[PDB]
């Protein structure tokens, strides 16, 4: 069980290991000038850079700090008519991210939209006695 | 969700035995398993085997695991979703009433309790 | 129905174009190899099964970003050295005494400045026939009316090392493992890892050295194949060795242009005045390119193709020209393109102009005589001309970048995109 | 296997050509080289110059305006000459056969190799004087003994130029015979002896003047 | 006349350096020349020797550049006794056409040699040309040192006189010769001469007279 | 062994029924069924597999019940029909022949 080992596993498989990748995010798959020094700096901020914007995303939805995560978003027709079988037992991850990549923006903005209202509601819901 | 392609009549005589091809398309070959089905008039259709191309398992029917045996050619990869890949089928001991059409079967999903269930056919071939 | 679920974490890559960072082994070089981080004691080589991933080796950017930090390690590493401007003097050239006459080195002496114009010294050296120029006897160096000209410092290695190129945390590298990758196209068995393979930086030309081997049968990869103009790189099943020494016992001159600027230079010859020269084993070669020909006939139609030396190239492109342990050698290869040893007559150059600079002139000091270098052929760098019904096959060269593809075409960068966005019966609360 | 024989004049006055030849016995001129050298009185050895199987000849720079080396293949017979001789060119000529030797250092395909001549099989070597002076016999006289043992000797007197060939009973009396080292005179002539210690015979050729004269002893 | 000594005792071993270094890979012949003989070849090739030349001549081979020629003799004999030169034949110097420079070997430690004198009146047919001779012969000394006197009676001569130098012989020995021209009027007239030879530090005297 | 309902008519618009039952080796609480849409000739086409999972590219216009000893197939607003029993491992043994 290794880094992207089910990169070509059924959704349904790669659901179950997650961690992995998740695990070795910040750290790999394990002072002088521009030469390597300033280069490997930039590097390694471009690490924590493509972290933090995607830890960002889960902490304006209801996702901050889960691996798996539900919502209250309906999932739309329009997105994706396939079978629950067909997509975690027959389709891979990326195969699958093809599909949704037109409609990826869309869904982004409606959890995070979904999320602020539930926030409001539990807001609401504390405000009593 | 591709495209499987048998050959034509390859009509012989009984006692002797033949070799059907099938080539697929649109597709990852080592995906999904290949099944084979027949339909003679006297009988129903009738299931014989499926083996999957990634492990090369086998599993047939109980009345031709004796004179059947089909073998898998690996895969020719086009594009990370696409393939070409090959799958015939033998059969000895032919008699005059292993007639029939015979169908090359492609696999239905990849995971789960129907994954080996032919989905995607071929346009068969007829057999004497 | 079903509802929107966030996995973090899934299988999932886009394209690359990122910044990539050195790593060397446990351990002064030129490479700047000691700012470069440890690399990790054990690999991660990890298969990615059922995963067919497509490459292209010829539109990689990890070539264009090693070729640019070759390019700037150089550059980096020569600001602190001397240079040879006032060096440009009037060279009183004439000749180094033999006893056969059936040349190679002049014997040049000069003024320069001792302590800054004051009293100058009329000293001499032995400069080899490329790196002076006649201006018609009177004589100077060759590169004098070009531009600059610097000295590299004597303390640093230009050796080349294992170099493994890592991608940061967030991204990572793809490896194709299938032994007939013809560079381009799909890939199974695909792998992945966080740094490279240790990639030794060799600039030659016509001849790949202390490369890769290929593996199973012999590989050959280009791009448009049918069009001539494209460069070609073979890949070698079976190593060539290739022997190339230089048998003069040279000294080395220290002379001061002072204060501090010293100057090394070629002193004497001390022995027999001799020719550098490569060995190759004709047998091995003879029956290699024999099955590179073979290879060479599958893709084409049973077209019987020739062999010949190059066209119009510079002395760099014309001849094998690599580096030793030190100098730079220049090896006529009209022999091998036409059951003992072959033997190739090379020339030793100083004063160079690698990667084709304007600007650039790099003088390599002068080693202590007898240097001998044993490399290993493991690629070709083929091209062709024109479009009758054979082919013929020169060697080339120029470009360098196709020294860091032969190693590079096996990998490509892929950031990572761990969110995962899709549907299950599953929802949460008020 | 190989002998040689140096048949010069002995005596030629200066600015003329010199003849002077070598013959060979029991070895070919077509096969081997043959280079000339000579021993000037008070001066080393001056190498001249060098013919080859080819018949092709290369000087000593110091003289190569003046040398000329042939060569006659009817016999064994090899010549040289030598124009414009001063008083400064009278030493012994010496006859050498020369051989080629190869010396690799490298290879041979770059060169790298240079060739070197030794010579392994000489002549005795003849002798030339370069004087406008002439030519004279000697004149012969026997030194009569006189009463353990006793001795007897031929006293040669005044001839010009050296050397005299001396004899004794025309080469059958081989013991004894003690011939001195001449003396160069005030006159500009040498003078010699010789003692030995059946009747004896003095014989006394004398080639550069052709004079032969036989005398005896006997008191 | 450029001729350099060397000084070697008997029964040692000589070791011959030669001049003008080698400049690369060299081959050198080494010559003996006696003086007013014919040369000998030594060595043709470094360490290369003909036939009938003995084991105790031998150079040094060109193996590793660094070494020089030396031409080693080992159980040195009078015999031994005459030049050497060195031809030198490298890689870096062309045609070199002229041999080495002349190492005048001397053997030291030689038993030495009383001469043998023999004095000679003139000749009976010189005294009919008008014309006497006095032929002083000397041989078999060592070393080659030795004055001659001319006494007439008792009073001594040296007028006229023509001595030859020490001249080696064949025996390892010099031999030298002394002429007193006479006028058949004056060697007649006087009692008896005399050819006093000083070798060393003694002096043996022959003597004849008219009779 | 695995018996079907021989031959069904329909009008236009109405709803047949199909049944799949058979003994207790091949049927029916423990195993899966599945129908397919088979002109003798042709390249059939799936319908319904695992019980009432229907196959990608079906319209809603087809269902599948299956009670402890018998599974229907029941069409909704031509040709042949068949149905087989499976495990997860094993494969398809299949009925009789139903025309509709
Ligand atoms: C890449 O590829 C390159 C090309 O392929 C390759 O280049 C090679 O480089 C090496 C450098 O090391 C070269 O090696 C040199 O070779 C020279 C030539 O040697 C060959 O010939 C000789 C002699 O043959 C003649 O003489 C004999 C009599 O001895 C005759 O019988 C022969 O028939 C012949 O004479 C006739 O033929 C001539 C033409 O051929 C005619 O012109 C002539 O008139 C006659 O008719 C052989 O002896 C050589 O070796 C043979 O024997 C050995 C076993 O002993 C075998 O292994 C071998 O295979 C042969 O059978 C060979 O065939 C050598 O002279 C040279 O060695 C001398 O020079 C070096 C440097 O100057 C010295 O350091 C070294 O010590 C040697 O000096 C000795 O010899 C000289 C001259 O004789 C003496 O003056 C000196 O004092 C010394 O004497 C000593 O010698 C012996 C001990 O060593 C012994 O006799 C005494 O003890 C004495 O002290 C050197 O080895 C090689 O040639 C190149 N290749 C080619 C094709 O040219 C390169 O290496 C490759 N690799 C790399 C990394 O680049
Ligand atoms: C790469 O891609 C390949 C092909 O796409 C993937 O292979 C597929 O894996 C899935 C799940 O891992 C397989 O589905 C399972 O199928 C088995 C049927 O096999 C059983 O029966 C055979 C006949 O008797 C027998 O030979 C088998 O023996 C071995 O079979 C495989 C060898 O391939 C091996 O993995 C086994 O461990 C056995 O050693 C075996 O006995 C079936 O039993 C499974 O059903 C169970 O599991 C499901 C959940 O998956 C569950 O719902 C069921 O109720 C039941 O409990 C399951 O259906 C599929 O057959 C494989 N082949 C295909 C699709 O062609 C591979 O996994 C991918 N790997 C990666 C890393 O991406
Ligand atoms: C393609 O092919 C090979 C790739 O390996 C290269 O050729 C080798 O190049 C290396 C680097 O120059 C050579 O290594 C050198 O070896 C010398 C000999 O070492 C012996 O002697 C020392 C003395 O103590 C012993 O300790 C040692 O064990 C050996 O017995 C060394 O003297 C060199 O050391 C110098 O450099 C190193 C590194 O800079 C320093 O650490 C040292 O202090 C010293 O300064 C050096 O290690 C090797 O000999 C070559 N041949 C082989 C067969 O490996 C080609 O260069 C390469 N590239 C081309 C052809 O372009
Ligand atoms: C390249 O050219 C330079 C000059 O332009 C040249 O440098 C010269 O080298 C020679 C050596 O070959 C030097 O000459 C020597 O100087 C020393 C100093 O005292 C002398 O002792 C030497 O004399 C010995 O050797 C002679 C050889 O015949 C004998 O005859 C003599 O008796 C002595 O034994 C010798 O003369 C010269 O001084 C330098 N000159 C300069 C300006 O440096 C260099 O050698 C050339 N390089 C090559 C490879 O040709
Ligand atoms: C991957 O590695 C397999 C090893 O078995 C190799 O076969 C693939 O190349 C294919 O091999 C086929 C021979 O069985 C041949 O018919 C086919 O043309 C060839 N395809 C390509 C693209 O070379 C390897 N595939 C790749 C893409 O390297
Ligand atoms: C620098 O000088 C070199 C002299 O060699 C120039 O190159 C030569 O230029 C002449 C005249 O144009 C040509 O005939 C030769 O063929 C050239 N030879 C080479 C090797 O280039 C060179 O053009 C000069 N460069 C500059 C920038 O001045
Ligand atoms: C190459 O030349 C150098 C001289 O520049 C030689 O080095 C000499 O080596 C010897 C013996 O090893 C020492 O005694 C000398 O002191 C060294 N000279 C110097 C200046 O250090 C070297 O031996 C030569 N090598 C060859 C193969 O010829
Ligand atoms: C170049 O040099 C290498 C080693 O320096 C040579 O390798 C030899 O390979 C043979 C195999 O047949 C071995 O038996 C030898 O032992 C190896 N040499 C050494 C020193 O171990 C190689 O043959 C050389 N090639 C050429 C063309 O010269
Ligand atoms: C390498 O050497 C070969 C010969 O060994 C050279 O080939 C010759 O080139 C000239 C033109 O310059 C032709 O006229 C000859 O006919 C060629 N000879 C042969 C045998 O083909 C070649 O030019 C050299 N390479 C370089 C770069 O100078
Ligand atoms: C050139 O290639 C040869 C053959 O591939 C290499 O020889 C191997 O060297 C390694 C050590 O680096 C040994 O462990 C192997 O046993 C050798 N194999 C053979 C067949 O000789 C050689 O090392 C290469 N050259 C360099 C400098 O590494
Ligand atoms: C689905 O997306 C479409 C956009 O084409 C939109 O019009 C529709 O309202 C959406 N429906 C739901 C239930 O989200
Ligand atoms: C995305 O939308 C564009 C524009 O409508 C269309 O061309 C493309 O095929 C779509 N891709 C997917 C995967 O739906
Ligand atoms: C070059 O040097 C030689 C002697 O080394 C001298 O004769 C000549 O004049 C010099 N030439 C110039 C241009 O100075
Ligand atoms: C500079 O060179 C000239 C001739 O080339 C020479 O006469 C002069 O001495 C040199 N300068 C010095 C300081 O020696
Ligand atoms: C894939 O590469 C790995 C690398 O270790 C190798 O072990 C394996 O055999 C390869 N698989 C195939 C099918 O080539
Ligand atoms: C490499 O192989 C692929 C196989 O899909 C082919 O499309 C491509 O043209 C080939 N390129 C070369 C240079 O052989
Ligand atoms: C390859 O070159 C040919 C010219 O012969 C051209 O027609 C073709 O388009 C080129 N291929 C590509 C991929 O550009
Ligand atoms: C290299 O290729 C040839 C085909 O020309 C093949 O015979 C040989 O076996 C290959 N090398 C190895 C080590 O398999
Ligand atoms: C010089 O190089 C040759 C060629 O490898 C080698 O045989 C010799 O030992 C080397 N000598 C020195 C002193 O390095």
């Amino acid at each position: 069980l290794g880094f992207l080992g089910a990169a070509g596993s059924t959704m349904g498989a790669a659901s179950n290991t997650l961690t992995v990748q998740a695990r070795q995010l910040l750290s790999g798959i394990v002072l002088q000038l521009t030469v390597w020094g300033f280069k490997q700096l930039q590097a390694r901020v471009l690490a924590i850079e493509r972290y933090l914007e995607v830890q960002q995303l889960l902490g304006i939805w209801g996702c901050s700090g889960k691996l798996i995560c539900c919502t209250a978003v309906p999932w739309n027709s329009s997105w994706s008519n396939k079978s629950q079988e067909d997509i975690w037992d027959n389709m891979t991850w990326m195969q699958w991210d093809r599909e949704i990549s037109n409609y990826t923006d869309t869904i982004y903005r409606l959890l995070e939209e979904s999320q602020f209202q539930q926030e409001i509601n539990e807001k609401d819901l504390l405000a009593l006695d | 969700q591709g495209q499987l392609v048998q050959s034509g009549a390859t009509t012989t005589k009984p006692g002797s035995s033949v070799k059907i091809s099938c080539k697929t398309s649109g597709y990852r070959f080592n995906f999904y398993h290949i099944n084979w089905i027949r339909q003679t008039a006297g009988r129903g259709p009738e299931w014989m085997g499926w083996i999957s191309p990634y492990s090369g398992d086998k599993n047939l029917a109980p009345a031709f695991q004796d004179r059947v045996i089909m073998t898998t050619d690996t895969e020719v990869p086009v594009t990370s979703f696409t393939s070409t890949g090959a799958a015939y089928m033998e059969i000895r001991n032919l008699t005059s009433d292993d007639t029939g059409t015979y169908f090359c079967a492609k696999g239905l999903l990849r995971d789960g309790s129907s994954t080996w269930l032919p989905y995607l056919w071929g346009q068969g071939t007829l057999l004497t | 129905n079903l509802w929107v679920t966030v996995y973090y974490g899934v299988p999932v890559w886009k394209e690359a174009k990122t910044t990539l960072f050195c790593a060397s082994d446990a351990k002064h070089n030129v490479w700047a190899t000691h700012a470069c981080v440890p690399t990790d004691p054990n690999p991660q080589e990890m298969v990615l099964e059922n995963v067919t991933e497509n490459f292209n080796m010829w539109k990689n950017d990890m070539v264009d970003q090693m070729h640019e930090d070759i390019i700037s390690l150089w550059d980096q590493s020569l600001k602190p050295c001397v240079k040879l401007t006032p060096l440009c003097v009037t060279l009183n050239c004439t000749n180094v005494n033999v006893t056969n006459t059936n040349e190679e080195m002049k014997n040049c002496s000069f003024n320069t400045t001792t302590e800054i114009r004051d009293k100058k010294q009329k000293e001499y050296a032995l400069f080899y026939r490329l790196d002076i120029v006649p201006l018609n006897s009177e004589y100077r160096l060759i590169n004098c009316n070009t531009s600059t000209i610097t000295q590299i410092c004597p303390k640093v290695s230009f050796d080349p090392i294992p170099i493994h190129y890592c991608a940061p945390a967030g991204y990572a590298i793809l490896k194709c493992n299938n032994k007939t990758f013809n560079g381009t196209g799909p890939c199974n068995n695909v792998s992945t890892v966080q740094c490279t393979h240790g990639i030794k930086p060799v600039v030659s030309t016509q001849l790949l050295l202390n490369g890769s081997l290929a593996e199973e049968e012999i590989i050959i990869r280009s791009e448009n194949l049918t069009d001539n103009a494209k460069t070609i790189i073979v890949h070698l099943n079976e190593s060539v060795e290739i022997n190339c020494t230089r048998p003069n016992n040279n000294t080395r001159k220290s002379i001061r242009i002072g204060p501090g600027q010293t100057f090394y230079a070629t002193g004497d010859i001390i022995g027999d005045i001799r020719q550098a020269h490569c060995n190759i084993s004709e047998a091995k070669w003879n029956k290699t390119l024999q099955r590179v020909k073979k290879k060479l006939k599958e893709h084409f139609p049973n077209k019987t193709i020739k062999f010949a030396p190059s066209s119009g190239g510079d002395l760099e492109i014309t001849t094998h020209s690599f580096n030793c342990r030190g100098e730079f050698f220049y090896c006529n290869t009209s022999k091998l393109f036409n059951n003992s040893t072959i033997t190739l007559p090379c020339r030793i150059k100083q004063i160079i102009n690698m990667w084709q600079e304007v600007g650039r002139a790099m003088y390599a000091p002068p080693i202590a005589g007898n240097i001998t270098c044993k490399s290993n052929i493991t690629g070709l760098l083929l091209t062709r001309d024109g479009g009758n019904n054979t082919e013929t096959f020169r060697p080339g060269g120029g470009d360098m970048r196709d020294n860091w593809r032969s190693e590079l075409y096996k990998y490509k960068v892929v950031e990572i995109k761990p969110l995962g966005i899709a549907p299950t019966k599953c929802k949460r609360r008020v | 296997q190989v002998q040689l024989q140096e048949s010069g004049p002995g005596l030629v006055k200066p600015s003329e050509t010199l003849s002077l030849t070598c013959t060979v016995s029991g070895g070919s001129i077509s096969n081997y080289y043959w280079s000339w050298i000579r021993q000037s009185p008070g001066k080393g050895l001056e190498w001249i110059g060098y013919i080859s199987d080819s018949e092709s000849t290369n000087y000593n720079p110091s003289l190569k305006s003046r040398v000329i080396i042939s060569v006659d293949t009817s016999k064994n017979q090899l010549s040289l000459k030598l124009n414009s001789v001063t008083a400064a060119d009278s030493a012994i000529y010496y006859c050498a056969r020369a051989q080629q030797g190869k010396r690799i250092y490298g290879m041979v395909s770059f060169g790298e190799f240079f060739y070197y001549y030794y010579m392994d099989v000489w002549g005795k070597g003849t002798t030339v004087t370069v004087s406008s002076a002439s030519t004279k016999g000697p004149s012969v006289f026997p030194l009569a003994p006189s009463s353990g043992t006793a001795a007897l000797g031929c006293l040669v007197k005044d001839y010009f130029p050296e050397p005299v060939t001396v004899s004794w009973n025309s080469g059958a009396l081989t013991s004894g015979v003690h011939t001195f080292p001449a003396v160069l005179q005030s006159s500009g002539l040498y003078s010699l002896s010789s003692v030995v210690t059946q009747t004896y015979i003095c014989n006394v050729n004398h080639k550069p003047s052709n004079t032969k004269v036989d005398k005896k002893v006997e008191p | 006349s450029y001729v350099r000594p060397l000084s070697v005792a008997l029964g040692e071993t000589a070791s011959i350096s030669c001049g003008r270094q080698a400049l690369g890979s060299r081959a050198v012949q080494w010559y003996q020349h006696r003086p007013g003989q014919a040369p000998i070849l030594l060595i043709y090739n470094n360490q290369d020797r003909p036939s009938g030349i003995p084991e105790r001549f031998s150079g040094t081979p060109d193996i590793n550049f660094g070494t020089r020629a030396t031409l080693t003799i080992s159980g040195v004999e009078a015999g031994d006794e005459a030049d050497y030169y060195c031809h030198m034949w490298d890689s870096r110097s062309g045609f070199s056409w002229s041999f080495g420079g002349a190492t005048r070997l001397t053997v030291l430690g030689q038993p030495k040699a009383a001469p043998s004198v023999t004095l000679f009146p003139p000749s009976s047919e010189e005294l009919q040309a008008n014309k006497a001779t006095l032929v002083c012969l000397i041989s078999d000394f060592y070393p080659g040192a030795v004055t001659v006197a001319w006494k007439a009676d008792s009073s001594p001569v040296k007028a006229g006189v023509e001595t030859t130098t020490p001249s080696k012989q064949s025996n390892n020995k010099y031999a030298a010769s002394s002429y007193l021209s006479l006028t058949p009027m004056q060697w007649k007239m006087h009692k008896s001469y005399s050819c006093q030879v000083t070798h060393e530090g003694s002096t043996v005297e022959k003597t004849v007279a008219p009779t | 062994v695995l018996t079907q309902s021989a031959s069904v008519s329909g009008s236009l618009g109405q709803s047949v029924t199909i049944s799949c039952t058979g003994p207790n080796s091949v049927c029916c609480s423990h195993k899966s069924i599945s129908w397919y849409q088979w002109p003798p000739g042709r390249a059939p086409t799936l319908i319904i597999y695992e019980d009432n999972e229907r196959a990608p590219g079906i319209s809603p216009r087809f269902s599948g019940y299956k009670s402890y000893w018998s599974a229907y197939l029941t069409i909704s607003d031509e040709t042949t029909y068949y149905c087989c029993s499976y495990t997860h491992n094993s494969g398809c043994v299949f009925g009789t022949g139903t025309k509709v």
